[PDB]
RNA sequence: GGGGGAUGACCCCAGGCGGUAGGGGAGCGUUCCCGAUGCCGAUGAAGGCCGACCCGCGAGGGCGGCUGGAGGUAAGGGAAG
RNA sequence: CAGGUGGAGCCUGGGAGUGAGGGCGCGAGCGAUAACGUCCGCGUCCGAGCGCGGGAACAACCGAGACCGCCAGCUAAGGCC
RNA sequence: ACCGUGAGGGAAAGGUGAAAAGAACCCCGGGAGGGGAGUGAAAUAGAGCCUGAAACCGUGGGCUUACAAGCAGUCACGGCCCCGCAAGGGGUUGUGGCGUGCCUAUUGAAGCAUGAGCCGGCGACUCACGGUCGUGGGCGAGCUUAAGCCGUUGAGGCGGAG
């Protein structure tokens, strides 16, 4: 028996071609510079991905060393502050408190400066 | 077939960009003296155009 | 839980004096508030800033002999076309651009980066359009 | 293959400067309409069973029949003189009724007519008993004088 | 209520005849007229024979009335194209093909109140 | 009023009437959680250390799941390496009840 | 790997899991054969065009819509252009 | 003689690929106490880690061996106008 | 066919429908072609005819773009358009962060080293007979037949030379 390409091979092509939907020029039309385009976003999301993490945190801690810079201090000593005021909180995250939270912030501050002063 | 070549295939962008003045201009045209119809200016207008110069005539 | 993201907020005016300021110095601070991060809703991809108004630009102080030794270079597309420009000339010539200079470097790069110039008004020595507000500061 | 195709063997262009790629003749495989590379040829699939084996299958085979009850051995029929009316007749006054397909094994010549065509049944003589059609079947019914040639068929 | 008509196979270049199609797209069927009539192209005579057959059309077929029809939709399709060898230089020969256009012109009628 | 409470390694702001996702949790879908977890109350004041010893807030699990999967793949030019991987991250969807303060 | 005698494909627990040349192991799909005097099919086969849905790590398998208009072929196996 | 249960060791066998290496450190020869030179030795990395951080950019210098996901935390080199 | 003086080389090219019922007549046109009418279950089955993928070319619509710079993606946010009660999702892209094509060959390639215009189809670890391992079974001091002979709905058996 002679099993032929047949159907096949256009059907591969077509599940590529998709995931390209949406690219520059042949990028989106050929399988052949879909496919190799298809390599590098595969790359990049995933290195985007462990990088996403940190572009959020340092985004994070620019807000945060803004809002107590307000209230005289550096991030620096603030997060020292906290570090042995025991409160293990903030979670670098939780500082959209700083600005939804801002009474709760403040009073923060000051158990923050008020343990290693 | 000889020296200088085209080093990349034009993009379909680049060359429908090449088009941006292909374009063309709708004839100038003015209402006719006598018939009603549209003709060109300056144009013995195909229909008896003129009185002191010949109007070709189709009357 | 999505981190916070300010809405079109509050358009600030700030003025600084500049004279006896050193200027990097000064840059630096005029950079920071360029791009407001000192609010404590700063967001990169936005441009959320004070705009910066500064007189007295000619009075800014400088260490060393960078009056004569600091030169400002320009290349134009022409050849030999590298003009050297020393402090002293463009003070004389020009202020407000050494400040103005100062802070194009010091703001990032980009779309985004330019514009945030745009937001900045340096002028010589007092004086200027007194339209906003203007929170003087150090 | 590229030997038995029909094309000449003459080399199809120069090999340098042609600009063109690099070639032989057109029945390579390469080519469109050329030779078959490692396609099938004519070959005999069959090989040689130990004997030893052959027998103990055909026994297991009926055994696994007998085993479910679904074996039966008949005596003479009655409804032969090869018609296939006449055997349905037989066939039901016996059980079969064509629910499951039944393998009949007999000798004689005129019952296998009478059963051939019923599309539930394949009839064999009881020296064709093989495995293979006791294992198609959900039945297994031979008479007498035919599991005597089968009894002394295994060992 | 449309009414179109549609010259397939006419030996033209596509890119030549649909330049002067550009040219009446959205145009007053009295305006197409003018514009054709007076357009220094090859490609006006087809078009014009294409958009007064669609014309006919309207009239004689679909009931639209030839003073309140205006150019709806109009397009050039590539048809197949003529292949022929061109002898050339050092024994070589091209292929030059001489190409094929489907003409379509669809006809509306005017909102006139 | 809210809470901040700390689930899988994660902290949240928890306010009542809330719908979270979280962690997958060990808690058929009927149960309610209280994670006696917790970091900071609403009306502040109410911080110390890292967990006030007293609050807790209650949650309800509504339910396990599976995210939409996103595709997880591998290249390296010029040594024929490829990995295509799909993932799906468990999850629990809880509602926030009651902030015992 | 060690457990809990479900003995697998279950729950525990603890570890390993970058990778070319290569070794090894599992699977997916294509053509054909047994399964077929069967089963699916005009209330629509194959193929085609969509899909934000379902299942699988993945190769893939589903499912639904439109097209198409006469074939297709389970489970379990077998052979390869 | 002891510790050391390790993708340790040993034995018999099936399948290999490699037999063009390269940078760096250290020890020599050749060279000019020249070469991104060359030839050995002992180590290391790149090779195959052109994956991640630092070094402006940079296979082999510093940090560190990437199973998958997280808008959590601590650190390494290196840094904090 | 075509190529070659000649010996010789040597292709492409199948499919409407069940049935021609293969579109009378009318309109535009010189025709071609098309528009109605009509046939048909179907006419994007209309004879450049089954299905009709891809490259490729168009027309229309949504989003988007004229002070920005790049392996064209990716991760974020935001706008505008669409779906949905809903939360959510789909489309597009303004800005910000990150970012040196594929294959090959190499100590080392984005590499200014090889190959590729793009798409579709064709395209390369085989088979026989021996050998050597492993493995699933049969029988085990034994194991096994070859050619042939008989039989045969694709039925097997016999055959002991070796
Ligand atoms: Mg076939
Ligand atoms: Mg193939
Ligand atoms: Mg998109
Ligand atoms: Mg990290
Ligand atoms: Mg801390
Ligand atoms: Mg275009
Ligand atoms: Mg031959
Ligand atoms: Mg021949
Ligand atoms: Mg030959
Ligand atoms: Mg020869
Ligand atoms: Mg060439
Ligand atoms: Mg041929
Ligand atoms: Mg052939
Ligand atoms: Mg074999
Ligand atoms: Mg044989
Ligand atoms: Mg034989
Ligand atoms: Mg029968
Ligand atoms: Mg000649
Ligand atoms: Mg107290
Ligand atoms: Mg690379
Ligand atoms: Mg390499
Ligand atoms: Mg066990
Ligand atoms: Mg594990
Ligand atoms: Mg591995
Ligand atoms: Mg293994
Ligand atoms: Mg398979
Ligand atoms: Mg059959
Ligand atoms: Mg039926
Ligand atoms: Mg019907
Ligand atoms: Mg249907
Ligand atoms: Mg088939
Ligand atoms: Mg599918
Ligand atoms: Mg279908
Ligand atoms: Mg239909
Ligand atoms: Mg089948
Ligand atoms: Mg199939
Ligand atoms: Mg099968
Ligand atoms: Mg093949
Ligand atoms: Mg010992
Ligand atoms: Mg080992
Ligand atoms: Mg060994
Ligand atoms: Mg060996
Ligand atoms: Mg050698
Ligand atoms: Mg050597
Ligand atoms: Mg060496
Ligand atoms: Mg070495
Ligand atoms: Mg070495
Ligand atoms: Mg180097
Ligand atoms: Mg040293
Ligand atoms: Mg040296
Ligand atoms: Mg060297
Ligand atoms: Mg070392
Ligand atoms: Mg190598
Ligand atoms: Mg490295
Ligand atoms: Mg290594
Ligand atoms: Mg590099
Ligand atoms: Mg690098
Ligand atoms: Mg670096
Ligand atoms: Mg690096
Ligand atoms: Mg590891
Ligand atoms: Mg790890
Ligand atoms: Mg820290
Ligand atoms: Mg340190
Ligand atoms: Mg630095
Ligand atoms: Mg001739
Ligand atoms: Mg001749
Ligand atoms: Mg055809
Ligand atoms: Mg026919
Ligand atoms: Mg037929
Ligand atoms: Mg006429
Ligand atoms: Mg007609
Ligand atoms: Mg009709
Ligand atoms: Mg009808
Ligand atoms: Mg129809
Ligand atoms: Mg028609
Ligand atoms: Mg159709
Ligand atoms: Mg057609
Ligand atoms: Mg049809
Ligand atoms: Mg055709
Ligand atoms: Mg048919
Ligand atoms: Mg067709
Ligand atoms: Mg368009
Ligand atoms: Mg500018
Ligand atoms: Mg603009
Ligand atoms: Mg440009
Ligand atoms: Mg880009
Ligand atoms: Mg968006
Ligand atoms: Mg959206
Ligand atoms: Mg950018
Ligand atoms: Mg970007
Ligand atoms: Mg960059
Ligand atoms: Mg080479
Ligand atoms: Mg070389
Ligand atoms: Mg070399
Ligand atoms: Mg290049
Ligand atoms: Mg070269
Ligand atoms: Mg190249
Ligand atoms: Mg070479
Ligand atoms: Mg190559
Ligand atoms: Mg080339
Ligand atoms: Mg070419
Ligand atoms: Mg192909
Ligand atoms: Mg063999
Ligand atoms: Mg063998
Ligand atoms: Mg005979």
């Amino acid at each position: 028996p002679r099993a032929k390409t047949g159907v096949v091979r256009r059907r591969k092509h077509k599940k590529i071609l998709k995931l390209a939907k949406g690219y520059w020029g042949l990028r989106s039309k050929s399988f052949r510079k879909a496919r190799e385009t298809l390599f590098a976003a595969g790359n990049y999301a995933y290195a985007h991905r462990k990088r996403r993490k940190r572009d959020f945190r340092r985004l994070w801690i620019v807000r945060i060393n803004a809002a107590c810079r307000q209230h005289g201090l550096n991030y620096s000593t603030f997060i020292h502050g906290l570090k042995k005021a025991g409160i293990e909180v903030d979670r670098k995250n939780l500082a959209d408190l700083a600005v939804r939270e801002p009474q709760v912030f403040a009073e923060l501050v000051e158990r923050a400066k008020a343990a290693q002063g | 077939a000889k020296h200088p070549v085209p080093k990349k295939k034009t993009s379909k962008a680049r060359r429908d960009a090449r088009r941006s003045h292909h374009a063309l201009t709708p004839p100038t045209l003015v209402p006719c003296p006598e018939c009603k119809a549209m003709k060109p200016p300056h144009t013995v207008c195909p229909e008896c155009g003129y009185y002191a110069g010949r109007k070709v005539l189709e009357v | 839980m999505k981190t916070y993201v300010p809405k079109q907020v509050e358009p600030r005016w700030v003025l600084i004096d500049a004279e006896g300021k050193t200027l990097g110095r000064l840059a630096t601070k005029i950079a920071t508030l360029l791009r407001g991060k000192h609010r404590p809703d700063w967001t990169p991809n936005v441009a959320m800033g004070d705009f910066v108004v500064v007189v007295n630009a000619d009075k800014i102080r400088v260490t060393g002999k960078k009056l004569e030794q600091k030169i400002y270079t320009r290349y134009s597309g022409y050849p030999g076309g590298l003009k050297k420009i020393p402090l002293e000339k463009m003070l004389a010539t020009h202020p407000e651009r050494v400040l103005e200079h100062a802070v194009k470097g010091m703001l990032p790069k980009g779309p985004l980066g330019r514009r945030l110039f745009k937001r900045l008004k340096v002028y010589a020595g007092p004086d200027h359009p007194h339209q906003a507000q203007r929170p003087e500061k150090l | 293959t590229r030997g038995e195709v029909a094309y000449s063997g003459r080399k199809i262009w120069p090999q340098k400067h042609t600009g063109r790629a690099r070639h032989g003749d057109i029945g390579a495989p390469i080519f469109v309409g050329g030779g078959v590379v490692f396609g099938p040829k004519p070959r005999d699939y069959s090989y040689t069973l130990p004997k030893k084996v052959r027998k103990k299958g055909l026994a297991m085979a009926v055994a696994d029949r007998a085993r479910e009850g679904k074996l039966l051995l008949v005596e003479a029929f009655a409804g032969v003189n090869g018609k296939t009316k006449e055997f349905l007749a037989w066939a039901k006054e016996a059980g079969l009724d064509g629910s499951e397909s039944v393998l009949l094994v007999t000798g004689n010549e005129l019952v296998r007519r009478a059963a051939r065509n019923l599309p539930w049944v394949v009839t064999l003589a009881p020296e064709g008993l093989n495995v293979y059609d006791i294992v198609r079947t959900e039945r297994l019914v031979m008479d007498l004088d035919a599991w005597e040639v089968f009894q002394n068929r295994i060992g | 209520m449309e009414a179109k008509a549609i010259a397939r196979y006419v030996r033209i270049s596509p890119r030549k005849v649909r330049l002067v199609v550009d040219l009446i797209r959205g145009k007053s069927l009295e305006e197409a007229r003018n514009i054709l009539r007076y357009t220094n192209k090859r490609g006006a005579y087809f078009v014009a024979k294409v958009l007064e057959s669609a014309a006919a059309n309207a009239v004689n077929n679909h009931d639209m009335l030839e003073d309140r029809l205006y150019v709806k939709a109009a397009y050039v399709d590539e048809g197949p194209a003529l292949k022929r060898v061109l002898p050339r230089a050092r024994g070589r020969a091209d292929i030059i093909k001489k190409r094929t256009s489907h003409i379509t012109v669809i006809l509306g009628e005017k909102h006139g109140k | 009023m809210f809470a901040i409470v700390k689930t899988g390694g994660k902290q949240y702001r928890v306010e009542p009437g809330l719908k979270l996702r979280v962690e997958k949790l060990d808690a058929e879908p009927g149960a309610t959680v209280e994670l006696p977890v917790l970091l900071l109350g609403g009306e502040k004041t109410v911080v110390g250390t890292p967990v006030v010893e007293g609050a807790s807030v209650v949650a309800e699990v509504l339910g396990h799941g599976r995210g939409k999967k996103i595709l997880v793949s591998k290249f390296k030019a010029k040594v024929q390496y490829r990995r295509k991987k799909g993932h799906r991250q468990p999850y629990t969807e809880l509602l926030i009840k009651e902030i015992r303060g």
